[PDB]
RNA sequence: UAGCUAGUAGGUGGGGUAACGGCUCACCUAGGCGACGAUCCCUAGCUGGUCUGAGAGGAUGACCAGCCACACUGGAACUGA
RNA sequence: CCCGCAGAAGAAGCACCGGCUAACUCCGUGCCAGCAGCCGCGGUAAUACGGAGGGUGCAAGCGUUAAUCGGAAUUACUGGGCGUAAAGCGCACGCAGGCGGUUUGUUAAGUCAGAUGUGAAAUCCCCGGGCUCAACCUGGGAACUGCAUCUGAUACUGGCAA
């Protein structure tokens, strides 16, 4: 159901920073990033065309915290939906509640936001929600309940979100822990690094 | 070819025979087992491959390979058979399921133990 | 005898009745002449709840079709002037 | 109008009945070529009006034997 | 305007009195990503020397490809040796859904999204020629308009 | 032994263009003049005649733009061994609508483009790319 | 599997069927089906569909829905709309 | 379904890692023991066997087996062939059958167009809606590629003349 292993290991294998152990401090410099996936980390990979597709897929999964069964279901919805298949894959991932709760700044990491969603803290449109996979519809108002409001984990985690890029598609109040999801996320607004095309290539065959 | 020739005699679809006659699309089948014995393979190999004649329940009489190191099979002993050619012993086109029935698990395995029917350490 | 009765579809603990014109001898979910609206007991106060096409009811009740104990109550529920 | 069928006679040697072929030019489902398919019906007629080798109009009606549910309407283009 | 890439590398033998000497063959295709394509075979004793020899021939052996926006004009065949090769234009959506070797030549040419399939044999050399034979052949509406001497709109519309 | 005359016409055009030949003589017919005129009207062929009283010989005059011929490819679809009649909506479009398919419809012989707008289908004689 | 077929194929008349009919009789005629596959043999419930496929097709017909068939095996009628 | 309690507490495996195919070393063994979906690994320095470490891929599932289609344009109607690769009967005549030069007719069988009836509901598909989300249920639409009849069209094909 979840990964729950060594989290920074995933970042070295992938190479780039996945925001798995982003947390309170900004930059890590505490793993030998890039040049140590495992024991044989100095081994330069040949890396085939199937490889780069699989690496790109596993990167996007590990960032958002989704497994292949649920991830392959996002592709099947993305294909049936209008527009472009690549843009739909990532737009559906960004619409998850655990992802939105992270992007609002109610969680230092995405795993922290996931637990915060799961443990009856998060509440949207006057209704409590436990499901991390909850597809946040356009024009919504996610927030934290008054019992768990201003607890020790959230106030520190919200100060981290000032250093972050902060999305344009959503807005945060910051005083009373109240968020507002407005429009669907655009491609050019976020990332500008994770390739969608290669993930579409993995599943079409 | 020739559309009139096809109207008169349609495309006869190649009914490709199955590799493993166990019948009625069965995953596995019981076998009472007779003659447990060793046999030599084809050309580049050279070994003593462990194998047994299986008296299947439906009527058939087939040979099946005994995978892993060492076995408890002898004379009789009821065993379970799955499909799979060995590709070395010509004629042997089945495998004994290690773990099922009188066929025990392989002794002292760690890696790949669903294959070879061994429990945790 | 033709009769207007509920069909019972929907999930477990989550019923959804298709009110339908069928022969008395045919099974509940089985054969029918034509469906004529629906009923949802777990709908509550929202947009949709219960629909019942009253034009087709005149074609069957006017000729000679019985109305079941529950469907007769939904004709009273939909009302003539309320 | 009455739902008739044209058809050339195959034989009339039965006493008050006639067997009539109906050539229908349907196409082949798979291969798309048009086939010349045949439909031999048994047909009723009062007296020996029609002979061998001539076109005949035929109507569907009551069954009046084992086979022979079709019945004659009129004659068009007699035998050569 | 490089956009150069390698399809296949394949070692090939000669056999002489002494023994057998191995050389390597490359197969590179290059293009600007805007209607120019060029395969180059190239062979040499060593592997990396073969690909530079291939990349040199690929640049000079170039063919023009008149294509619509980021896709083909019409469904096109292009037979060569034992590779049939079929490829349909397709719409603004999708990506290049084609086989390896057949999609190296397509992506560097500048077609962003096409249907495609290699029937027959799928030898990397012959399928790359089979595509380029098709893409050279693949005429545009502006060419067809001038060819008959009628009108660009009356043909199209 | 000469079963399809229309296929034979379309070979003489095809083989004449391969040879780089100016004119293409052949026996005339009702269906020959109808197809030849449709090819002329759009602009594959550059003028033709039907010279003869008793034994008429319809000769075409093939068109060339560059060194290459104008008729890229031309093939029989509804051959006599297998007649092919397509419905209004199911009518084809050769080369994604920049080549024509000559189609014998109920209101005379015409192109596939004119058949769509006129509101009818028929026997698709030949694709012309 | 190349010929099968004598109530068999049709008529007139009587009986019988809720209803028409070789449904069944008596006589009369000599047919009828058959290479666009009868007869015989092996296999099979059928459809809406399911799965697959770019589509054509290929496979399949558990669950839900229609129709048929059968009820220990082989027969017959009684009762009844 | 809600609310209080107690404390990370009760809650992770099992495939694989020579190429196809994402991921490598070291010991043990020595064409033995064994592996193997295809090619193939093992003959004393094994990335392929067994263990160990390390990795990769899935994760309350995972693999193995069997079963169908796909890829297979490897029964090819869309879409293959038959000089030498599998494949022109040894060569004729010829009925049934398939196909048929050319111009007038003329019907309307095919063909085409239109129109009405029907193609049960579910299923599929699209826009909604309801279960905290999903699967699931569900409203409406489209569709059900069809078959029938009915009116027309005559270019083509058939028929019948000349
Ligand atoms: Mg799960
Ligand atoms: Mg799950
Ligand atoms: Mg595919
Ligand atoms: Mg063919
Ligand atoms: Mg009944
Ligand atoms: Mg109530
Ligand atoms: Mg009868
Ligand atoms: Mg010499
Ligand atoms: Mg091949
Ligand atoms: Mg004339
Ligand atoms: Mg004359
Ligand atoms: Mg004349
Ligand atoms: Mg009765
Ligand atoms: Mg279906
Ligand atoms: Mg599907
Ligand atoms: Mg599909
Ligand atoms: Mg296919
Ligand atoms: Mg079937
Ligand atoms: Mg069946
Ligand atoms: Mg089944
Ligand atoms: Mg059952
Ligand atoms: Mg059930
Ligand atoms: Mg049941
Ligand atoms: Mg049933
Ligand atoms: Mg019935
Ligand atoms: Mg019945
Ligand atoms: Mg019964
Ligand atoms: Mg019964
Ligand atoms: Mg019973
Ligand atoms: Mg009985
Ligand atoms: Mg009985
Ligand atoms: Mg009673
Ligand atoms: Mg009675
Ligand atoms: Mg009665
Ligand atoms: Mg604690
Ligand atoms: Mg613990
Ligand atoms: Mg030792
Ligand atoms: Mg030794
Ligand atoms: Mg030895
Ligand atoms: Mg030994
Ligand atoms: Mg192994
Ligand atoms: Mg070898
Ligand atoms: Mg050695
Ligand atoms: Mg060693
Ligand atoms: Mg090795
Ligand atoms: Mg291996
Ligand atoms: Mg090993
Ligand atoms: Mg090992
Ligand atoms: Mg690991
Ligand atoms: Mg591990
Ligand atoms: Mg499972
Ligand atoms: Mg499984
Ligand atoms: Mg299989
Ligand atoms: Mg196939
Ligand atoms: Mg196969
Ligand atoms: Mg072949
Ligand atoms: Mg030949
Ligand atoms: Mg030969
Ligand atoms: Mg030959
Ligand atoms: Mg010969
Ligand atoms: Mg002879
Ligand atoms: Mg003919
Ligand atoms: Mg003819
Ligand atoms: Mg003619
Ligand atoms: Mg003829
Ligand atoms: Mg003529
Ligand atoms: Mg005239
Ligand atoms: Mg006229
Ligand atoms: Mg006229
Ligand atoms: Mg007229
Ligand atoms: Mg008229
Ligand atoms: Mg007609
Ligand atoms: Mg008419
Ligand atoms: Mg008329
Ligand atoms: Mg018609
Ligand atoms: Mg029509
Ligand atoms: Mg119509
Ligand atoms: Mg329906
Ligand atoms: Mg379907
Ligand atoms: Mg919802
Ligand atoms: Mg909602
Ligand atoms: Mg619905
Ligand atoms: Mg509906
Ligand atoms: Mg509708
Ligand atoms: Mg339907
Ligand atoms: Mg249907
Ligand atoms: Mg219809
Ligand atoms: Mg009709
Ligand atoms: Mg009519
Ligand atoms: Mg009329
Ligand atoms: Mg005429
Ligand atoms: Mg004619
Ligand atoms: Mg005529």
């Amino acid at each position: 159901a979840r990964y729950l292993g060594p989290k920074l290991k995933l970042s070295r294998r992938e190479g780039t920073d996945l925001f798995l152990k982003s947390g309170v401090r900004a930059i890590d410099t505490k793993c030998k990033i890039e040049q140590a996936p495992g024991q044989h980390g100095a081994r330069k990979p040949r890396l085939s065309d199937y490889g780069v597709q699989l690496r790109e897929k596993q990167k996007v999964r590990r960032i958002y915290g989704v497994l292949e069964r649920q991830f392959r279901n996002y592709y099947k919805e993305a294909a049936r939906l209008k527009g472009n298949t690549g843009e739909n894959l990532l737009a559906l991932l960004e619409g998850r509640l655990d992802n939105v709760v992270y992007r609002m700044g109610f969680g230092a990491t995405r795993a922290e936001a996931r637990q915060l969603v799961s443990h009856k803290a998060i509440m949207v449109n006057g209704r409590v929600v436990n499901i991390a996979s909850y597809q946040v519809s356009p024009n919504d108002v996610v927030s934290i309940r008054e019992k768990a409001k201003k607890q020790s984990r959230v106030k520190a985690a919200l100060e981290l979100a000032e250093q972050r890029e902060k999305p344009t598609w959503l807005e945060v109040d910051a005083g009373k822990m109240e968020g507002t999801f407005k429009r669907k996320p655009e491609r050019s607004d976020l990332s500008a690094d994770i390739n969608e095309h290669l993930i579409v290539e993995l599943y079409s065959k | 070819a020739t559309v009139n020739q096809l109207v008169r005699k349609p495309r006869a679809r190649k009914v490709a025979k199955s590799n493993v006659p166990a019948l009625e699309a069965c995953p596995q089948k019981r076998g009472v087992c007779t003659r447990v014995y060793t046999t030599t393979p084809k050309k580049p190999n050279s070994a003593l491959r462990k194998v047994c004649r299986v008296r299947l329940t439906n009527g058939f009489e087939v040979t099946s390979y005994i995978g892993g190191e060492g076995h408890n099979l002898q004379e009789h002993s009821v065993i379970l058979i799955r499909g799979g050619r060995v590709k070395d012993l010509p004629g042997v086109r089945y495998h004994t399921v290690r773990g099922a029935l009188d066929c025990s698990g392989v002794k002292d395995r760690k890696q790949a133990r669903s294959k070879y029917g061994v429990k945790r350490p | 005898m033709v009769t207007i009765r509920l069909a019972r579809h929907g999930a477990k603990k989550r019923p959804f009745y298709q009110v339908v014109v069928a022969d008395s001898r045919n099974a509940r979910n089985g054969r029918f002449i034509e469906r004529v609206g629906f009923f949802n007991p777990i709908a509550s106060e929202k947009e949709e709840g219960t629909r019942l096409d009253l034009d087709r009811i005149a074609h069957w009740v006017g000729q000679g079709a019985t109305i079941s104990d529950r469907v007769a109550a939904l004709i009273k529920e939909v009302n003539k002037a309320a | 109008k009455i739902r008739t069928l044209q058809g050339r006679v195959v034989s009339d040697k039965m006493e008050k009945s006639i067997v009539v072929a109906i050539e229908r030019f349907v196409k082949h489902p798979i291969y798309g070529k048009f086939i010349k398919r045949t439909t031999k019906l048994h047909v009723h007629d009062e007296n020996n009006e029609c002979g061998i080798g001539d076109v005949v109009e035929i109507r569907e009606c009551r069954p009046l034997s084992k086979t022979k549910s079709w019945t004659l309407v009129r004659v068009v283009e007699k035998a050569v | 305007e490089l956009q150069e890439k390698l399809i296949a590398v394949n070692r090939v033998s000669k056999t002489v009195k002494g023994g057998r000497i191995f050389s390597f063959t490359a197969l590179t295709v290059v293009g600007d990503g805007n209607g120019r394509v060029g395969f180059g075979y190239g062979k040499a004793r060593e592997v990396p020397a073969a690909i530079q020899k291939a990349m040199e021939k690929a640049r000079r052996n170039m063919i023009n490809v008149a294509l619509n926006n980021g896709t083909l004009q019409h469904p096109v065949k292009g037979v060569h040796t034992g590779s049939r090769v079929f490829m349909q234009p397709a719409s603004e959506g999708t990506g290049i859904i084609a086989g390896g070797a057949m999609r190296a030549v397509l992506e560097v040419a500048g077609v962003h999204n096409v249907l495609a399939k290699a029937y027959g044999s799928t030898n990397p050399i012959n399928v790359v020629r089979a595509t380029i034979d098709g893409l050279e052949n693949m005429n545009s509406p502006e060419m067809v308009a001038a060819k008959r001497g009628k009108s660009v709109e009356e043909i199209l519309g | 032994s000469m079963q399809d005359p229309i296929a034979d016409m379309l070979t003489r055009i095809r083989n004449g263009q391969a040879a780089n030949k100016a004119a293409v003589t052949m026996p005339s017919s009702k269906l020959k003049v109808a197809i030849a005129n449709v090819l002329k009207e759009e602009g594959f062929i550059e003028d033709f005649k039907v010279e003869g009283d008793t034994k008429p010989e319809l000769e075409l005059t093939l068109k060339y733009f560059q060194g290459k011929a104008v008729v890229e490819s031309i093939q029989r679809v509804s051959r006599p061994g297998l007649r092919i009649y397509k419905r209004k909506d199911e009518l084809p479009k050769v080369m994604a609508g920049l080549g024509i398919a000559v189609v014998s419809t109920s209101k005379g012989v015409m192109t596939d483009r004119a058949a769509r707008q006129a509101g009818l289908g028929g026997e698709i004689i030949c694709y012309v790319a």
